[PDB]
């Protein structure tokens, strides 16, 4: 039930449920992947010469321990190089500064060790760990209202979990909003994309207060209007929680 | 450190509930907790019922 | 107890500094009329029982 | 004077925009400028009367929980742009407007049929949309007036298809005052109070500012003359409606027993112990309380109610 | 003895022995059709009790008395 | 619209919630800006001129917008989309400084300190003390009295 | 639970629905003593209807 | 109030002090902001003169002068000294604040600064907490147990980055585990103790006996961790109490030892008494009250 | 029915002494209790008409801080026993009385000069002591018509001693706003009062004046 220091970038250490199960239950970090053998592996940038170059290594635990990998607060100038002569790195399980020639890897982003719950907390670095554990946990036991609002003070992933969740209507292909209503939209698709032998259109018929396993309302709302242009992956109707494409709890 | 029952045997009663008394308030006062000291007197007493 | 802290405290040179009160109620007429502050020092005359 | 207050009058009122109004009361004693302004807040925030709509039918829905075809927008939805629609009401307490629109667009506050009686102060309004070409709309609207705010819930069988809306019926959105000094040629001490008010357009400043003085006014008359200021009907009825036989009903005259409620009281020794009534009567008597569902040996309070 | 029951406490002694005089004494006005000894005003029995014994007018050995007096009258 | 404790702050360390209540009062006062400008109808060129202000605040940030390259209507609709508050992202470990908050709140024509004047409602009368005013996002959990008594 | 800062040292504030389902055979008693209901069925429908 | 004017009177004062510090508590306007959390400027200087001392002991270390152990404790120390001064800086800075006088002239006086109001007064908050607030959060434990060399040099006003959160969290989440666990022993220690003395209870008013303990003071090393008086309150005199200089009954026997007798007491300064217990008494199946002395939610002798 | 609000019904007025009172009103519509109480007390507090002790000349005196012989009390002393008076005056508004007193023991308001049109309302309130039989108190005590309160550091010929002049005769005043019902609506006002003068007029006196004086100001809107 305790935090390895080998679950950084791979396991959250801030989000799980505090009681009975606290430590037998967690989640996934951002970034996590798995390997062809079922072990996680976390991104790193292969720094080479002194240069931290866009090159992408996925690593696990056990090749980890081998390397100096830095932080993503050290500074870089616009080439690549880093500034100061000593920099902050993690070797063998243990942090320490090293010279700017002794580093191997560099992280890929600073939210590289939370999961989705908590990269959505703004000001996270300036909250006790506990309480941020209770935000994490609280945030997603909200219920959807009226009306959506979007936080107006957010992270920026509030897109990401909108649109990868399912609960909106995404455009398959570009067009025109041929037709539209409370109930349907009917997008006339543009030619570039049309297989051949067919009329180019796509239906999307929307989910209007339907029952959810929790007995709350599901119900999805237009937010296009008739004759504007959309383009491939844009967001056609909002479902619960949700305001233009970004979530709002 | 010695055990509570060599302390009754050989020097007597009231120096085991000194013993007892002194220790358990000793783990109490570092955390501020403030328990008078009957309450520990008589769950001493109710251990010694037996002759 | 942050209220009755704030009530009960004293402040160099604070408003209706140095006057002299009948009572209690002087006091309180003053404080609700704006005319002293609530941590002004003062000489009030009070009556005691033992 | 001493012992005389100079009194205030409405010196000027500027219109800012339709609903954005100042109002100067000049002159005013020293501390009487915030003494009637918190008071006059609080009366023009809490108890101002205006109009609002109540109940809604649109020609083929059911419930708020649906859609109708070529509107873009839900039952849900409309309901509440309604929630907010401005109107006057002139002669009566209560009015029923009618919307009836077809063709693509938007459908607004200006296309509410006409009505003498009825003010729309915001035509721009808009209300829904309509997205299809044969798509139209007709919808009656209830208009009442009051005060305050009357959720639906609290609110002779509603049929099948009317929609209800809580009513939020005052018509002032913010009240803001502030207190200045006045520039009377001969004394100093003189205030000036200007208030700031924001409504929705339904109502004037000025009567707003005289009906919140005459509710105060009213209310205090309370201290210039400040002075120090049930039985069910079967237990009324008389004994006689009980069918009880000669013997049975001589000897309950005998025993200063009138009504029902006298005799239900009694328990079963007292009328064994009294004399001239056996086993037959007792039980006869019993019988015919027990036909009504009454029996004996009950307690009451507070009997007899003034005969 | 609407609040506190100090004043009975020091009346009986023992906050044990209060409690069975005074359900003794509200089971007798609740029940028995005795009277209260001070003027009801819009009380429980329970509280009628409590200030009976407040102004000292009944405890235990008086509840006695009154019992074999009663018992020697209706015998 | 709500009030709350300021004693439960400093005991729990969740100081998140003050510097979140300092800047939505900051991205409340850019969205009045907007709304006061569109209210009394101004030209465009003022509309995206305060606009870009807006958006090149701050201390080298990665997000550029460049508002040249949007049509007029473009315009008009992102200043109505943006006349209730301007949304503003902050993320986990790089978010914005406090000398950033006070910029943004300078540009609105707000206190830096992120504190105001307040009056008692019952009485009219000044608190004695400025108060920590702002705009904090709420939610409603699934915890509701209807189902526990 | 929520708190009130007006009650007093001995009183609780407590909803009365949930103070109707626990004193319901006090009401019926009582119900019944000052005339209103002559039976126990007629009490139980009183309080049914919440009147 | 209780121990002058008895339970009556108490209550009306609980109630009028809740109502007047509720009604003043709301009429301050007292709140919390971001420039309350004052950063002492020493800080900086502070934390770079105690890198340049870890960074000579590391270099001293590597030309071999020194052990490993050594090096980690000197480092310990070093820090644990930077960290108590970056303390006292903080809380000397934020406890005053200057003032002008009647006479044009400055004064000194206790700050009204808002949170070290809060700490101050004892409405909540602790000095650790402060300091983490506006100090530095220091040390850090591996979850085994061993301290991590480098601390927390920063605040929750500045902010952590991701290394020092990721540290903080091993504690933070041995704290919750160690909280079921302690419920769930404290659980069974309180049902083991309730089941061993259920049956005990007053029986009597005197065994007669005149056997007791003596009580003296808690003294360890140079530290008086306990008066006499918090020890021989609401207790029964075994035996008569002489004046220390002559032999002169100060107390008779058989006395409950309340405020005044404890005044007495500590008057004429009496180090050690002789008392009543319940270990020492001859009341077979229950014990007397005397032997037990004052109920302590009473405040008088045991019923 | 939209213009009609409820009105007070079940009014108590409780004497606890014969200068104090608690005085209760209800039922109020929701909110009007703060409304009312507020305004009584601030118009009571500030704007209340009356007569008071201004300044005072004391033969024997020339400093705020000098020691007079044979007399129990400090100068300041003696102005705080002064400030408490209670004094009517009828058919003027500025008056002068002399006090002139040799021997030993309590100097009080009886032994002031009589006058036709000055009056007080409590003889026994003690202005000073003498201790030595060969003393004498020699005083002058201007009283003047004002109302409110107007502290001596706001205002500013040799020996004119200055005392605050509190011309309102409200000692104190004080509400509070209780929950009230009639048998369907719930959330009504109480209105609570407690207040006590230094005896010029009842507290029922001052409570109506005052109300009069808030339903004088409204008399160019009221319709
Ligand atoms: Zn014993």
């Amino acid at each position: 039930r305790d935090v390895h220091p080998t679950h950084y970038g791979r396991v959250c250490p801030i989000e799980t449920p505090e009681g009975p199960n606290i430590g037998l239950i967690n989640s996934l970090s951002v970034y996590a992947q798995t390997n062809e053998y079922g072990f996680l592996e976390t991104p790193y940038r292969k720094v080479t010469d002194g240069v931290v170059t866009d090159e992408i290594h996925y690593l696990s635990a056990i090749e980890e321990g081998n390397y100096v990998i830095a932080q993503a607060n050290s500074n870089l100038d616009e080439e690549g190089h880093f500034v100061e002569d000593l920099v902050t790195c993690r070797s063998k399980g243990e942090s320490s500064l090293f010279s700017r020639d002794q580093v191997d890897y560099m992280d890929v982003s600073t939210q590289q060790v939370v999961s989705v719950g908590a990269s959505l907390i703004p000001f996270l670095e300036h909250d006790d760990a506990n309480r941020a554990l209770m935000g994490a946990n609280m945030q997603r036991q909200a219920v959807p209202t009226l009306r959506a609002d979007k936080p107006l003070v957010g992270t920026g992933m509030e897109r990401a979990v909108a649109v990868d969740s399912g609960v909106t209507a995404v455009a398959k292909r570009g067009g025109v909003v041929q037709y539209v209503d409370a109930s349907r939209i009917v997008i006339k698709v543009n030619e570039d994309e049309m297989y051949p032998g067919e009329a180019g259109i796509d239906i999307y018929n929307l989910t209007k207060y339907t029952r959810s396993n929790q007995n709350t309302c599901i119900n999805q709302m237009p937010c296009v209007s008739l004759g504007e242009p959309v383009e491939r992956g844009d967001v056609l109707a909002d479902g619960p929680s949700t305001d233009l494409g970004e979530l709002a709890l | 450190p010695e055990a509570p029952h060599d302390i009754l045997r050989l020097r007597g009663v009231h120096a085991v509930t000194r013993y007892i008394v002194n220790e358990v308030q000793d783990v109490y006062r570092l955390q501020g907790v403030k328990i008078n000291d009957k309450h520990i007197e008589v769950i001493v007493r109710q251990m010694l019922r037996k002759a | 107890v942050l209220g009755l802290y704030y009530m009960t405290r004293d402040c160099v040179n604070a408003k209706g500094e140095g006057m002299v009160l009948t009572g209690p109620k002087e006091a309180e007429r003053l404080y609700r009329s704006g005319l002293a502050s609530l941590h002004a020092r003062v000489k009030v005359r009070i009556t005691e029982y033992e | 004077s001493v012992t005389e207050f100079l009194k205030p009058r409405l010196v000027d009122i500027e219109q800012v925009s339709s609903t954005h109004a100042k109002v100067t009361l000049e002159p005013l004693e020293r501390g009487f400028g915030h003494t009637l302004g918190n008071a006059l807040r609080r009366i023009l925030l809490s108890s101002m009367p205006g109009c609002a709509v109540t109940e809604v039918e649109i020609d083929g829905v059911l419930h708020e929980y649906s859609t109708k075809e070529g509107v873009q927008e839900d039952i849900l939805e409309i309901l509440l742009n309604l929630k907010g629609l401005a109107v006057r009401v002139q002669g009566k307490d209560e009015v029923i407007l009618t919307l009836n629109k077809s063709g693509i667009g938007p459908v607004t506050a200006a296309d509410i049929t006409h009505d003498g009686d009825v003010e729309i102060v915001k035509p721009q309004h808009v209300i829904c949309h309509l997205t299809d070409e044969n798509a139209s709309i007709s919808m009656r609207i209830k208009v009442q007036r009051g005060r305050g705010y009357v959720p639906a819930s609290t609110r002779d069988e509603r049929p099948i298809g009317r929609l209800l809306v809580d009513a939020c019926y005052s018509p002032v959105e913010r009240i803001a005052y502030n207190v200045e000094a006045a520039r009377v040629e001969q004394r100093t001490d003189l205030d000036k109070l200007v208030i700031e008010m924001e409504t929705n357009g339904t109502i004037d400043p000025e009567e707003a500012i005289r009906r919140a003085a005459t509710i105060l006014a009213e209310q205090l008359e309370a201290f210039v003359d400040l002075r120090d200021v049930e039985f069910d009907p079967i237990l009324l009825r008389p004994v006689d409606d009980l069918e009880l036989t000669v013997r049975s009903a001589n000897c309950l005259k005998a025993e200063a027993i009138h009504y029902i409620g006298d005799l239900v009281q009694r328990t079963e020794v007292e009328l064994l112990k009294t004399p001239n009534l056996g086993k037959k009567s007792l039980t006869e008597i019993k019988d015919v309380l027990a036909s009504r569902g009454l029996s004996l040996g009950m307690r009451l309070e507070n009997w007899p109610p003034a005969s | 003895a609407r609040v506190t029951v100090q004043d009975a406490v020091e009346k009986i002694g023992n906050r044990f022995d209060l409690v069975l005089v005074a359900a003794r004494r509200a089971r007798q006005m609740q029940v028995g059709g005795k009277d209260p000894l001070v003027p009801e005003e819009n009380d429980k029995t329970t509280v009628i009790a409590l200030r009976e014994i407040e102004e000292g007018l009944i405890n235990n050995q008086i509840l006695d008395v009154r019992e074999r007096q009663e018992q020697q009258e209706q015998e | 619209d709500i009030v709350l404790n300021p004693l439960g702050v400093p005991s729990r360390m969740n100081i998140g919630q003050i510097l979140e209540t300092h800047l939505g009062m900051a991205a409340k006062g850019i969205g009045d800006k907007i709304n006061a400008m569109l209210k009394q109808q101004q030209e465009v060129a003022k509309l995206r001129e305060f606009i870009q202000r807006a958006y090149d605040l701050g201390a080298d940030v990665r997000q550029k917008v460049d508002l040249s390259t949007f049509s007029d209507e473009e315009v008009m609709r992102l200043a109505e989309n943006l006349r209730k508050g301007m949304p503003i992202a902050t993320p986990v470990f790089d978010g914005a400084k406090e000398a950033e908050i006070k910029e943004l709140l300078k540009l609105g024509d707000l206190p830096t300190s992120g504190q105001i004047r307040l009056y008692d409602g019952r009485t009219g009368e000044q608190f004695e003390r400025p108060v920590t005013v702002g705009y904090m996002y709420m939610l409603k959990l699934n915890h509701l009295v209807d189902d526990k008594m | 639970i929520t708190v009130g800062p007006y009650l007093r040292l001995h009183q609780c504030g407590l909803p009365k629905k949930m103070a109707l389902e626990l004193f319901k055979p006090f009401i019926y008693g009582k119900l019944e003593l000052r005339g209103l209901a002559t039976t126990i069925k007629a009490a139980k429908k009183m309080v049914e209807r919440e009147e | 109030c209780y121990r002058i004017l008895g339970l009556k009177p108490t209550v009306i004062f609980a109630d009028q002090i809740m109502y007047t510090g509720f009604a003043y508590a709301a009429r301050s306007g007292a709140s919390v902001g971001i420039d309350d959390m004052v950063i002492p400027e020493k800080k900086h200087e502070i934390i770079s003169e105690a890198e340049a001392e870890v960074a000579e002991i590391q270099e001293q270390f590597q030309s071999g002068l020194v052990t490993a152990g050594e090096r980690y404790n000197k480092v310990i120390d070093i820090w644990a000294a930077a960290n108590d001064r970056v303390s006292k800086a903080m809380m000397d800075n934020l406890q005053t604040e200057t003032v002008i006088n009647r006479d044009g002239q400055e004064e000194k006086q206790v700050s009204f600064n808002s949170i070290y109001m809060m700490a101050d007064s004892g409405a909540r908050g602790s000095a650790a907490q402060i300091r983490q607030l506006a100090g530095m959060r220091g040390l850090m434990a591996k979850p085994d147990g061993s301290i991590i060399e480098t601390p927390i040099t920063a605040n929750f006003r500045e902010g952590l980055n991701v290394l020092q959160y990721f540290i903080s969290t091993h504690g933070a989440r041995k704290g919750l585990a160690d909280t079921a666990l302690k419920t769930a022993n404290s659980g069974y220690l309180t049902r083991r103790l309730v089941d061993v003395a259920q049956d005990l209870v007053v029986t009597e008013d005197d065994c007669g006996t005149h056997e007791g303990i003596m009580m003296t003071p808690v003294i360890e090393g140079g530290d008086v961790k306990e008066p006499l008086r918090d020890r021989v309150l609401g207790r029964v005199t075994a035996e008569d109490v002489l004046k220390p200089g002559t032999a002169d009954i100060l107390v008779p026997r058989n006395t409950l030892l309340h405020e005044q007798w404890c005044d007495l007491l500590e008057e004429n300064s009496v180090d050690a008494v002789k008392v009543r217990s319940v270990v020492s008494c001859d009341t077979d199946f229950g014990v007397c009250a005397h032997c037990y002395g004052r109920d302590l939610a009473r405040g008088h002798i045991i019923n």
